[PDB]
């Protein structure tokens, strides 16, 4: 598991692998491991999401049957648009 | 440099976890593409633990942080195949944890 | 099936995912194995509710239509301290900006 | 031209079924290569078709221009049909990248000329003017097949 | 034996999709021809088998034996992979007729040696108690296939 | 275009003619020809199931995409069973 | 899409399709059709609410999954009688015999 | 921890079921998930092609009842010696009393009625509680870290 | 030795002593050679005792087990029974 | 595809040729070599046995390869010695 | 899973046919070796006729009385015009008296 701790200070427990979906995380956990990585400029209503998606990517890449629209409501978009940039997925 | 290429990929290879068994011998060598084309379609670099010691031979890494981006890339392409908590997804997740102290014990004492 | 869940306690927050079939103890057993806490000082909660040890989290409530990977359902945590446990508290997650103009 | 249909002369019945939330549209590659827009499939819906062997096939959102999956890859060509069997097409979303899909959410509320108000990098605002392309995608898929694999 | 697989040594990557409501049984027929059970698909899932080329299935409800579709037809068939491509087996409902469909649900009701104490016609008894089956159907499909190559 | 099926409690069924004649029964009954049939041991609650049959089968025969389950209440299934063995349906 | 309907007045029972694009006042030219009583002394309801001519029945509420073949959206029709609208009246279906003791 | 080894290495098998029960053999999968496979009639036995390090599996189908292979729990085929099958002798396990009345009452009274018995609460959530391959699964985990 | 177990309406029951210990609520009372059972009538606890024969007999038998029976007619007193004394 | 095996008292036994063929005599029997003959005629077999060497092809065909528990073939003592010479000239 | 030798006069048939199959089916088979059509056919177990319309396992016939060791014995009587043929299994050679070796 890793932990990531958004800038209102919420902690994110998340599997490893399930985070390292992000190239800006691989790349902070992977260069000195530890556990924690510290998002000052993502909200938590916003860094909530960016795992969800992880928990997403993570559990319909390579699914055979039918793969469900991944979620984002107009009032987290812009947000999250920023974090997904920020963050490579 | 060489010799320690050959120690670092050798200690990976050769380390054998605590019930005697050793995790390289799936990643010794790729499987062909008749037996398994999954895999082969998945994978965008197929290379195994021969690819990288041939490279060693012919020297073709130039850095210790070269010949660490393709050991991460065969573990990381294994991971990305194999389903989570497989056999061979975890000793991906353990032969990444002992190259990666392999390299720090050969490379600096 | 597969249910995708988000333990909640205080602003902590762990994703994790178990089998409709998997029960509340096994649960309670993988935050043991995060927080470092028994399923004995552990209180699970679906919304207000208590969840029995022994109950799958089918039984629960938790379906595959309800506990998506892109919308986990949120089981809330409780710790015990001595005699008492804490009262179930999930500190909200912080607030979206107004939405703009630009998006009506 | 590396990704084209091929002159067959043997028909192949296929079944188009869009199991994608977005409107289909189906889009057949020419022999030159070059691809022709065709009739969309509406959200949950399934087609006999009628195409010909070695006939090479895309799939995309018909609005957007978004690229859809056709049996967990990006290309379909029919193979013989065996005993009058219909092939079948089955139209998927694919897992986007977050970013790829915040933009999708983003361009779909924003107007084009409003892209400018978004309190976002330079970049990202490329990015959101960048729409998806058939072709951009097309060039794309050749160099990754003129690897021999991927 | 006019239903059998084809030895061919050349495999050939399927996607079995149940798009049914029902936990299906996939059914191999071997190079004789005799049906052998596969292990069950719930519904709404599909997962990537491997098959050989000319190799041929069918598909049945794993717990009423009732007949179900694979690509609009009876019996699938892997066409030869293309480019590595896997082939689509789409499984699903047919349109049972109201009868079948009815003896269905009265079997899912009833436990079958109780079948003998509803108030209904003997012959409509007998329909009850012949379960679906694969052989039966089979026996069926062989003489619909000497009727379309008779002519 | 239309025909009416009169239930034995006497509701009145106006259905497609060719909805209709997928009953063999019916078929029979109507092969000029008449626009009113009368089941006189078949009341509503079934023959009203029966016509439901009529627009599940014709809308659903040939179609590519997943059938759905053409559903049956317990308390219907018998005399449903019945009707249908005697329409041919 | 397509909506599969029941347009029942009284005793009588109409089974037809309609796309949900397709407008109330359509359908009531359906009606007319069948049962000789032009749009201008029909009333259509779903459920207790008047249907406007203009709306189209997916505006109205029938979808592609409310209106299945083989669960028909109920449509509710009334006539005119001289100045005023007979009350809308659809006579129930008739009752399905207890369960007999084997299927209890 | 309680998964099949993907192996490479063929081992011919043989499901004896020697329970009067209808038997779901169940595969654990290399992730350890529980896949059902085609099921045995009472008094059969069949040849199945397994691998070395598969880990199997056996259940009452129609109960989801615990059953045993060999006088234990789970059956993981050793390397075939000269081409000869190993064997799954599938046997009912000795059940509690309890656990034996539950399974027939179980079988006897639709669980919505389950409440209109005149036992005690204890045991209406017990009948409540139907055996599962899942919960069995974690409690073998369990009995294998007691163990360690 | 043996022990005798009593039921409500006043049947003897003598069952061999290891064969009784199956039941934990049994083992209990006895830690004594007789136990009474005010609630359990002897139709019941008659076939408590044949599951003790049976369990004892067949608990390690490697090659095959039959299956206990148990009538409808008896099934839910049994099982009352089977609870209480945790057999 | 069936065979017709016909006794010394003239009984007619419709088996099914795979059945036949576990008797190697019969085999050579059957296998002008343009095309397969039907009939096959015992002079020196009564009815009694060659019916009881029917049920024997029945048993091995059903029972050969078959995994859990085969029961044993059981022949009476009446008919012990006469099947043991029909045995021996069939070769099954 | 039920064996069967199904004997008219000097010919006897042996075939197998599941519990759950049918009388009629059963005819349809004969009507296959034999070339003669079903509705002419008529099947006894012992002395009792065979309705075409109830399952082998309904006329008595089971797995556990039907062996391939010890195959049950369903009659056959064929129709000339109007009238029945009479249920007539002409029986098997019989076995010479146990020899004094054995007793
Ligand atoms: C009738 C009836 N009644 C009652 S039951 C029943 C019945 C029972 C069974 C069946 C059917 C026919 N049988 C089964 O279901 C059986 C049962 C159970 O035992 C599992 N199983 C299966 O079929 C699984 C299965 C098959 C398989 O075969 C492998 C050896 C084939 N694999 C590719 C070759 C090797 N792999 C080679 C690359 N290797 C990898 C290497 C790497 C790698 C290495 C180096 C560097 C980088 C790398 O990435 N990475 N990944 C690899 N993955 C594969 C690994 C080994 C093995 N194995 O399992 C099927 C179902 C899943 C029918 C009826
Ligand atoms: C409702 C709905 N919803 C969602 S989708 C949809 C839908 C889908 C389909 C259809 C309709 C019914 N179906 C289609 O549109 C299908 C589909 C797709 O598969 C293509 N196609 C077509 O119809 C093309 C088509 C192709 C073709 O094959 C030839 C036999 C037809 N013609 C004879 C002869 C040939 N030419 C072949 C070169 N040839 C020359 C070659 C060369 C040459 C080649 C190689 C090297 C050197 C050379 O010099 N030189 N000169 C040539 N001159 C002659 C030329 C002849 C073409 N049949 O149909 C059509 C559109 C093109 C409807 C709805």
């Amino acid at each position: 598991y890793v932990k990531l701790i958004s800038s209102d200070g919420h902690e994110f427990i998340v599997k490893r692998e399930h985070a390292l979906t992000s190239g800006t995380i691989k790349a902070m956990l992977s260069g000195p491991e530890t556990n924690e990585v510290n998002f000052r400029e993502i909200p938590s209503h916003v860094l909530s999401k960016v795992c969800m998606y992880f928990t997403y990517k993570v559990r319909y890449t390579n699914s055979s049957t039918e793969i469900p629209e991944f979620p984002i409501a107009p009032e987290i978009a812009l947000e999250l648009l920023m974090a997904a940039n920020f963050l490579d997925c | 440099l060489t010799k320690q290429m050959n120690a670092i990929i050798d200690t990976v290879i050769n380390y054998k976890d605590s019930s005697g068994r050793q995790l390289s011998e799936v990643f010794i060598q790729l499987p062909s593409r008749k037996e398994l084309p999954e895999y082969y379609e998945l994978i965008r670099k197929p290379v195994d633990f021969k690819k990288i010691k041939e490279r060693i031979r012919n020297h073709k890494y130039r850095s210790l942080g070269d010949l660490e981006k393709d050991v991460m890339l065969l573990c990381h392409n294994a991971q990305t195949f194999n389903l989570e908590g497989s056999q061979i997804y975890e000793d991906s997740i353990v032969l990444q944890s002992v190259f990666k102290s392999a390299r720090q014990k050969i490379a600096k004492e | 099936m597969d249910v995708f869940l988000m333990i909640r306690r205080h602003k902590t927050t762990i994703f994790t995912d178990a089998k409709e079939s998997s029960t509340v103890f096994e649960l309670k057993r993988i935050v043991e194995g995060i927080l470092k806490r028994p399923p004995d000082e552990q209180r699970l909660y679906k919304d207000d509710q208590l969840l029995d040890d022994g109950k799958t989290l089918g039984e629960c409530g938790f379906t595959s239509q309800t506990a998506r990977p892109q919308a986990p359902a949120t089981v809330g945590l409780a710790f015990r301290a001595d005699d008492t446990f804490e009262a179930l508290c999930i500190e909200p997650f912080s607030s979206p900006p107004e939405l703009p103009d630009v998006m009506k | 031209p590396v990704l084209r249909s091929v002159n067959s002369r043997e028909p192949s019945q296929v079944i188009f079924c869009n199991r994608s939330p977005r409107v289909v549209l189906p889009v057949w590659l020419n022999f030159d290569g070059e691809p022709q827009p065709y009739p969309t499939l509406p959200p949950g819906t399934g087609r006999r078709i009628h195409s010909y062997r070695g006939h090479l096939w895309l799939f995309r959102d018909a609005g957007t221009h978004d690229g859809l999956l056709v049996n967990q890859t990006e290309l379909f060509v029919p193979s013989l049909n065996v005993d009058g069997q219909p092939i079948f097409a089955n139209i998927t979303l694919p897992v986007y990248t977050l970013k790829e899909r915040c933009l999708q959410v983003v361009r779909s509320l924003v107007k084009p000329e409003n892209y400018r108000r978004l309190d976002i990098v330079r970049s990202l605002y490329e990015d959101l003017e960048d729409h998806p392309n058939v072709q951009k995608d097309l060039e794309r898929l050749t160099q990754e097949r003129i690897a021999h694999q991927r």
